[PDB]
């Protein structure tokens, strides 16, 4: 409805049509003049949904095969331009969004990584005093493994 | 008394305990510390008629 | 000869915004996250535009960019009451007509020019100038919340 | 002789509201975890737009 109802629109169909080339004078100012004439010819009508009536288009033209031919080709170019920019919209929404899953596979990756460096710290610590202190039982502790890192040299 | 010493030095060399969130903290703090790119001259608007 | 001309403006799309609507949409998703105040908030597409439209009928915007548009300093008697008086008329010769969402109308800008090519060019210049500005105060504003949120991480 | 000028306001943003911004959201931050507050509450812009 919005390519509908827009002077641009209007103006890229009517510039693009064969029913303008062929009336062309030319001079700039008469070319100017029955371009912008012609833009008015295509009225936009919106609808209410209070009282049932939809959107309307009407066309005016100087042949009553013209004003068919003109309208169809008119209401097919606006749904091929806004087909054109729900396509754009829909691929720079589809570029934000995996911008934004990258970053935020990054940032697990990192978290990981740091969490798994912290372990291996622990581990060395734990290796380091247990060999200091000769605790050689495997077997020290009841509670089984996912102990907390604290006391996690009670182990062989 | 072996293990209540063996029990200080593992925590006085291994530290405070972190959870999950700090860490997920401290890597949005890093890409908040990376700083905005701006870009100027981006357009804020969409033309329905064009001047003429 | 005071000729006019007309310009219609919306919303822009995503794939115009560039990377700020990349930042915008981080900052949002950190607020979702922390000081939950989203309650389906507008989007960043309104809130750019919200903002353009804000420079375009201001009474300041007009006034800088006739002071600099290079059609004004050739009408320059030297006086500054006659200075002030013609920039002061050039200013109100800028209008904006807000649209209505009820009657399907957009946002228009009419201005009005000496010449008809100066009736094109100063309004396409000064829709660029807007649209500028209003870039430059979201980068500003972008900034300022992202320092924000970045010391209140560090705090927490 | 009576000459008249005339100004138009408007609401500021974050950053020409200075530091008391951040100190406002962390007492809004302390304020919605205890008194529970309204979520669709006015932001501190509003607010200070509306003491000027």
């Amino acid at each position: 409805v919005m390519q509908l109802a827009s002077w641009d629109t209007r103006r890229e169909f009517w510039l693009q049509t064969d029913y303008y080339k062929q009336r062309m004078v030319g001079n700039s100012k008469a070319d100017a003049a029955l371009l912008d004439e012609m833009i008015n010819n295509i009225q936009f009508i919106p609808g209410d949904f209070t009282r049932a009536v939809n959107d309307s288009v009407k066309l005016i033209a100087e042949t009553a095969p013209d004003a068919n031919n003109l309208l169809r080709q008119y209401v097919a170019f606006a749904s091929q331009r806004a087909a054109s920019h729900l396509n754009d919209e829909l691929k720079g929404a589809w570029a934000a969004r995996t911008i934004q899953m990258k970053a935020q596979v990054k940032r697990q990756e990192e978290v990981a990584k740091a969490i798994y460096d912290r372990r291996m710290n622990s581990i060395e610590q734990a290796l380091k005093i247990a060999e200091q202190h000769n605790i050689s039982r495997s077997a020290t502790d009841v509670p089984a493994e996912e102990l907390p890192d604290s006391e996690m040299f009670l182990l062989g | 008394r072996p293990m209540l010493q063996a029990r200080l030095e593992n925590l006085q060399a291994v530290g405070p305990a972190f959870d999950l969130d700090y860490d997920q903290n401290r890597a949005m703090l890093n890409t908040l510390n990376v700083g905005p790119t701006l870009d100027p001259r981006f357009q804020t608007y969409r033309y329905l008629r064009t001047p003429e | 000869q005071e000729w006019s001309s007309t310009a219609i403006t919306d919303r822009p799309t995503v794939n115009m915004l560039g990377g700020y609507y990349s930042q915008q949409q981080f900052l949002r998703n950190l607020d979702v996250r922390s000081n939950m105040a989203s309650a389906d908030q507008p989007s960043v597409m309104d809130e750019a535009y919200k903002e353009f439209v804000m420079q375009l009928a201001s009474w300041d915007t007009r006034r800088e960019f006739w002071l600099q548009t290079d059609y004004y300093k050739q009408r320059m008697v030297g006086n500054s009451k006659a200075d002030a008086a013609l920039l002061d008329e050039m200013i109100n010769n800028i209008q904006f007509i807000p649209g209505d969402f009820t009657r399907a109308v957009n946002d228009s800008v009419k201005l009005i020019a000496e010449t008809a090519p100066d009736a094109n060019n100063l309004l396409r210049q000064y829709v660029a100038f807007a649209s500028q500005r209003a870039a430059s105060h979201l980068n500003d504003e972008l900034k300022g919340a992202w320092a924000a949120r970045t010391i209140q991480m560090k705090a927490q």
